[PDB]
RNA sequence: GAAGGUCACGGCGAGACGAGCCGUUAUAGGUGUCAAGUGGAAGUGCAGUGAUGUAUGCAGCUGAGGCAUCCUAACAGACCCACAGACUUGAAC
RNA sequence: UCACAUCGACGGGAAGGUUUGGCACCUCGAUGUCGGCUCUUCGCCACCUGGGGCUGUAGUAUGUUCCAAGGGUUGGGCUGUUCGCCCAUUAAAGCGGUACGUGAGCUGGGUUCAGAACGUCGUGAGACAGUUCGGUCCAUAUCCGGUGUGGGCGUUAGAGCAUUGAGAGGACCUUUCCCUAGUACGAGAGGACCGGGAAGGACGCACCUCUGGUGUACCAGUUAUCGUGCCCACGGUAAACGCUGGGUAGCCAAGUGCGGAGCGGAUAACUGCUGAAAGCAUCUAAGUAGUAAGCCCACCCCAAGAUGAGUGCUCUCCUAU
RNA sequence: ACGGUCCUAAGGUAGCGAAAUUCCUUGUCGGGUAAGUUCCGACCCGCACGAAAGGCGUAACGAUCUGGGCACUGUCUCGGAGAGAGGCUCGGUGAAAUAGACAUGUCUGUGAAGAUGCGGACUACCUGCACCUGGACAGAAAGACCCUAUGAAGCUU
RNA sequence: ACAACUCUCUCUAAGGAACUCGGCAAAAUAGCCCCGUAACUUCGGGAGAAGGGGUGCCCCCUCACAAAGGGGGUCGAAGU
RNA sequence: AGGGUGAAAAGAACCCCCAUCGGGGAGUGAAAUAGAACAUGAAACCGUAAGCUCUCAAGCAGUGGGAGGGGGACCAGACCC
């Protein structure tokens, strides 16, 4: 929940093979933005029950959105954007709305960062390839080949357990890939690459906030 | 899963797809206009522009490319001759889908695809 | 990506004409050994007047492999043999030439190896 | 494999209405597809 | 016909169906082009009795990917929904 | 030397319900018998991994036994075999319950049909937990139960956004090497405790830049024959690529990244401080400190159907429409 | 190998022998394999081989049994991708076995000793669709085993 | 339409029976010509034993070897 | 296995929907709430309409108590859902 300092939203660009004058061949992401990480509102221990910033991003043609989202974001004098999302921090002030968030000033490389994400859905899938089950024999005569063998025991369970593994839909969902390094910051161009993968195909929203280690949080 | 992979497979094998399609796009160019089901139709956009798009450039070479295809001489003699006139203009989509009620012994959804 | 029952060539002259594996040593519980891992073998079959005879269990040292090491660098080594050398107990092999190509890899655990190669 | 008793009623029932719904809801279309007959559609 | 929602219409790195998400004047297709794949087309010239080679030519054919451009289809339109919110106490201009 | 480091005779007393029994209480108008595969879960009487007391504990490596069930507990040869022996390993190769878990999930090698044979018993037909070869394993899920995923309604005017966390899951695993240090210890031989670095193993989460598999979409060669009037050049067929040789995207791993962290809390065995009852002693009766992969927070995903229906920001309340 | 003594019609000759015979038993020894309760050769303690219910050998032949090798591979490590036919959705037609009644939760306790229905707790809006089979002592065939009936029927002396 | 799962199929990096009651299933071999062919034997066999080499397309020597035989060229990773 | 329109075929001219089937008016008849699938027409089973009533529930479904609501063209401390 507590995060380790205000976070920023982002875009996946696919992979590079990102050189260094050693020779070392790094794979990294390419992570572009658009138009903001503009920051919306400011919640409090006094009138909210704690602390955070809600930050947008994304910009639009105003006609895209409801009147509601409209009010929300024209009371904070903001560009049109979709994707408001949340960073509870311990820290409060200095975050007050309609400021920008410079992302090339506010991580300054070698960081580690902690990504976030939805993944790639791959739908209803078998017991298989969703709880790295094994499979049955295929000759020897066997009519099982993949499924899930027995379920349950006999007669004294005299049920199937709550959670037990099953076919189910794997995929299309968040997962924190944590400590990544900040492999270089191109001013030029506003895209930051980052050592190794990341969750999604390109296009992705991204939740790119710093490490979280336990020594930085909460006792 | 099916994860960007685009190919309009008509409920057929191979065999058959291209077939389907070959005769289909013979037969649209013949007639000008035609009746079929809106996946017949909507998957023949892609041979119909690339036979035309083969029509403006008229020569030994792309004739034989086209003839393979058609399987009827007559038509594709029709092409090289008519495209470049009545579509020397036009720089692609030179194909239109109007969409007209289901068939009836199978409620099977149905359209009309013809020379734009 | 030399495992139980694998068939692997002799790289050096202790005798041996080629092994079988029959188990990966270091890394418990590792499905396969890849170039620089220690494994065991039984020799398969020998030149008949040398000292180690055949149908004995011995170690040796994967040095050529079918599948692709990778250096940092970016660049990956294939060959067209699985081969190994027969390593003594700690250090040197039983022979005292090494025949073939070897890899820098090899050099940190095994000195000795690199010593004696024709072509690094 | 087999059923151990019979639905027998009131399920059934339950069971059928919403079946009779999926024929509303293509009631609905059809009644909206009417209207977009009647004037345009160039 | 509120806000909004649901349909329809073009789709999707979302999806068994529903769901989700994007689009409805840069969403898909087409066209143009460029990464990329494959390996040097057809036609003609020349060489050889001929199988064949060879030049025109990193060609020709693809192009599920990126980018450009409204050429085609996103037309036509439908359905649902509003009493400023029962009732009781206590602080407050 | 000394019963009580480690064993413990003659004898005595318990629990457990995994073995072999005794009983014949449910089931003969059927509840499928072993072993293997798949997939569980749980118990502790702990094989290893965490933390201890004693030692006939110099150190190393033990022996013994207390706490602890979070995690793990290989790959083969032989046998139908569970069991067992053996080979190569390893931190270790724990033991049990769940109809000796699981056949409307699988297998059919064993064992309970018919054939046939050997030994044997039988005057004979036939027989023998004696042996041998051969011998048909059903099923479209009504309900509960599960994994997913919708719809309705509810949440007190209706909505769009953002979240809070009751609760609930996943994950907290282990290896040698290096420094400490050849230091402490030890005559030598050997060789630490404590802590800090190392590259792995298994395991999980994500990705396709690299290496590739596939890639009946695409490109190339080539056999047979048919079609395009003929040569040239294409097309069809050779199941659901004729056969090969390449392969972008996608999907995949053998490929790439990431992960396991806390000087946070309360404890278990244990070690204590102060301290009587009992002028002394005593870890306890008051109080209090160290102190574990165990327990709870923290990490990661879900989550107000949390009817206890939370909280915030913002929008909307005209009429036949 | 050599003798003594009893019984009997007579006491197994050749050959073969741990075998389709071997219980004890994975006999022991050697070969084959890193490791061989199976396999090959030898031993003989033949429970209980044996001379036409033949004995022992034998080239060939076997959809014969039983061991080992080479080649070969998704059999396996350890899965992955793709093509068809289904499955899924829409329209048309439209069965079945089953069924006391069913408003049909989990835990432990209870009871014809193994409960959705009885006791105490816990958990849980109502209702579809897709998938999965642990339970309903799920369905199927008045058990084919076992035993009973002064049942039936074959076969033997 | 292009989920799991089942079937009928196609391929698969490294390994090559580690599977399993058992190489069950799959794979591999394959046509023709030439060379070559062991133990044993009832002297008929074993035997296609085993194991090797050549095969496409074009052009040539021959008062008679079914694209022969032999010689020379040419294409492909690969010629039944 | 499969009988019962009516006393009498008087078995429905004509009109409408309409290719047929069948249907509604008309006409016949004591009756067509006797129309040929025709006489009396029970139950299971399938609906349509009205009164009340279930979406924090757990239940061999009733029973004793009975909140709130509804009646029957007949004024009940009565009676019924």
């Amino acid at each position: 929940s507590v995060d380790a300092g205000i976070g920023v939203m982002g875009t996946k660009l696919g992979m590079m093979s990102f050189f260094e004058e050693d020779g070392t061949v790094v794979p990294v992401t390419v992570i572009g933005f658009k138009e903001g990480n503009i920051v919306t509102q400011v919640k409090t221990e006094s009138t909210d029950g704690y602390n955070a910033v809600q930050v947008g991003y994304e910009r639009l043609r105003d006609r895209k959105l409801t009147m509601p989202e409209r009010g929300h974001l024209n009371k904070a004098g903001v560009i049109p954007m979709r994707h408001l999302q949340e960073f509870r921090l311990v820290s409060v002030d200095d975050f007050t709305p309609s400021q920008k968030l410079l992302f090339e000033e506010l991580f300054k490389e070698g960081d580690m960062v902690d990504i976030s994400g939805t993944t790639i859905g791959k739908g209803f899938q078998g017991g298989i390839k969703r709880h790295n089950f094994k499979r049955g024999l295929m000759t020897h005569g066997s009519k099982s080949h993949r499924a899930l063998g027995s379920i349950g025991a006999g007669t004294t369970p005299g049920h199937v357990y709550k959670g037990k593994k099953m076919p189910g839909r794997m995929g299309g969902t968040k997962t924190k890939i944590r400590k990544l390094k900040i492999m270089k910051i191109d001013t030029d161009l506003r895209v930051v690459m980052i050592k190794g993968a990341v969750p999604g195909k390109p296009g992705n929203l991204l939740r790119l906030a710093p490490a979280k280690i336990v020594g930085k949080n909460i006792p | 899963m099916k994860h960007g992979r685009k190919i309009h497979r008509l409920s057929r094998p191979a065999d058959q797809r291209r077939a389907l399609l070959r005769g289909l796009t013979t037969q649209l160019l013949k007639h000008g206009r035609i009746k079929t089901t809106r996946a017949k139709a909507s998957a023949m956009r892609k041979y119909v522009d690339k036979m035309i798009t083969l029509a403006k450039e008229g020569s030994l070479h792309k004739r034989r490319q086209a003839l393979g295809f058609i399987y009827e001489k007559q038509i594709v003699h029709a092409l090289f001759a008519e495209v470049p006139e009545r579509y020397g203009d036009r720089n692609g989509g030179y194909t239109r889908i109007i969409r007209t009620l289901p068939r009836r012994g199978d409620n099977a959804p149905m359209a009309y695809i013809e020379l734009v | 990506m030399i495992q139980p029952q694998t068939h692997l060539n002799v790289a050096d002259n202790s005798g041996a004409r080629e092994l079988m594996c029959i188990r990966i040593i270091g890394a418990s519980n590792r499905r396969y050994a890849r170039i620089g891992d220690v494994i065991v073998a039984v020799i398969k079959e020998a030149i008949p007047n040398t000292p180690l005879e055949r149908s004995e269990v011995i170690r040796a040292v994967v040095v050529r492999t079918c599948k692709e090491l990778k250096r940092d660098n970016g660049m990956i080594i294939r060959y067209d043999d699985n081969a190994a050398v027969i390593i003594d107990q700690e250090g040197n092999p039983k022979g005292t030439r090494i025949f073939g190509a070897i890899a820098r890899e090899l050099r940190q655990k095994f000195a000795k190896i690199v010593s004696l190669a024709p072509e690094v | 494999a087999v059923p151990k008793k019979r639905t027998s009623i009131y399920k059934k029932r339950i069971r059928k209405n919403i079946w009779k719904k999926k024929g509303y809801w293509a009631a609905l279309k059809a009644f909206s597809l009417a209207k977009s007959l009647s004037t345009g559609n160039s």
